[PDB]
């Protein structure tokens, strides 16, 4: 029973916090690399 | 049918929420099961 109380608390928190959070430039493409960026050449 | 063991096993059930296989009958069980 304990491990059932604490598993379905932790499901309905953890729910909770997903739901919540999706509910609330040239330097950024310059500071990562997992977007490759690209020109046309000879322009 | 609420013997010591018995007490026991019925309030672990009600503070899981999983019931049990016994509930208090008089006015006094049934005072202490509706604050526990």
């Amino acid at each position: 029973w304990f491990f059932t109380l604490i598993i379905i608390s932790s499901y309905t928190a953890n729910l909770a916090a997903f739901l919540t959070v999706e509910r609330m430039s040239a330097e950024d493409l310059a500071k990562q690399t997992e977007i490759a960026y690209g020109t046309l050449e000879a322009g | 049918e609420f013997g010591i063991f018995n007490s026991l096993w019925f309030s672990l059930g009600a503070f899981m929420q999983q019931g049990c296989d016994i509930s208090p009958r008089s006015l006094s069980g049934r005072i202490v099961g509706g604050v526990w």
